[PDB]
C-alpha cells in the first residue's frame, strides 16, 4: 500500500447512450391543409323581382 | 475499426479494491517527487453516508 505514481494512460475510452434513429429521417408528416372554401351546392335564385 | 478489446470486470465491489485517480489544484505534476500518498477511510463502515 505504498501508492505509488504509475505512468501516464495510453488514451480515453467514453461510454454514453445512442439515440435511436430508425424512426426519424422518415418522411414527414405534416398537418394536412384545410381545404379552400368551395361553393355549397343547391344554391338557388331564392329571390324573385316584385311584380 | 480494427483495434478491439475484450472486456473483464475484474475485481470485487469494494472501498480500496477501487483505483486512485489524483488531480492538484496548483498544476500538473511531471515529476513525482518522494511525495508520500496515504489515503485514509473512515472507521464506520456499516452506515452507507
Amino acid at each position: 500500500g505504498g501508492l505509488t505514481c504509475a505512468s501516464a494512460p495510453q488514451g480515453t475510452l467514453r461510454i454514453l447512450e445512442g439515440p435511436q434513429q430508425s424512426l426519424s429521417g422518415s418522411p414527414l408528416q405534416p398537418i394536412p391543409a384545410s381545404p379552400p372554401p368551395q361553393i355549397p351546392p343547391g344554391l338557388r335564385p331564392r329571390f324573385c323581382a316584385f311584380g | 475499426v480494427l483495434p478491439s478489446a475484450r472486456w473483464q470486470y475484474c475485481g470485487a465491489p469494494d472501498g480500496s479494491q477501487r483505483a486512485v485517480l489524483v488531480q492538484f489544484s496548483n498544476g500538473k505534476l511531471q515529476s513525482p517527487g518522494n511525495m508520500r500518498f496515504t489515503l485514509y477511510e473512515n472507521k464506520d463502515s456499516t452506515n452507507p453516508r
